[PDB]
């Protein structure tokens, strides 16, 4: 997978083993490894409350 | 010289003989070393690789 560092870069990463690489769709947020880098948990949240106050 | 030319140029033959064996050993010996070049190189892969730009 492709990720987004949210200051800069992108990279290429894997699972831990089993994180269920059908939820990892893009679009979903993951935890992200400090050394390995790879993909350790996913998350919710999207942006700007625009759409959300109305 | 009869028995000393026909004495050692069967000498000079089994020293070759010999000697070839060592080549044929190390011929054995560099294709698994160059196997061992190409993979354990080509561990180069995707420790996590960065998207950047080619100039």
């Amino acid at each position: 997978f492709i990720v987004k560092a949210t200051n800069g870069p992108r990279y290429v990463v894997g699972c831990r083993r089993q994180l269920d690489k059908s939820k990892l769709k893009p679009g979903t947020r993951v935890a992200l490894d400090m050394t390995t880098l790879t993909i350790m948990r996913y998350l919710p949240r999207e942006v700007d409350p625009l759409v959300y106050n109305m | 010289d009869l028995y000393s030319r026909y004495k050692k140029l069967q000498q000079e033959l089994e020293f070759l003989e010999v000697q070839e064996e060592y080549i044929k050993d190390e011929q054995k010996n560099l294709k698994k070393e160059f196997l061992h070049a190409q993979e354990e190189v080509k561990r180069i892969q995707s420790i996590p690789l960065v998207i950047g730009q080619f100039l």
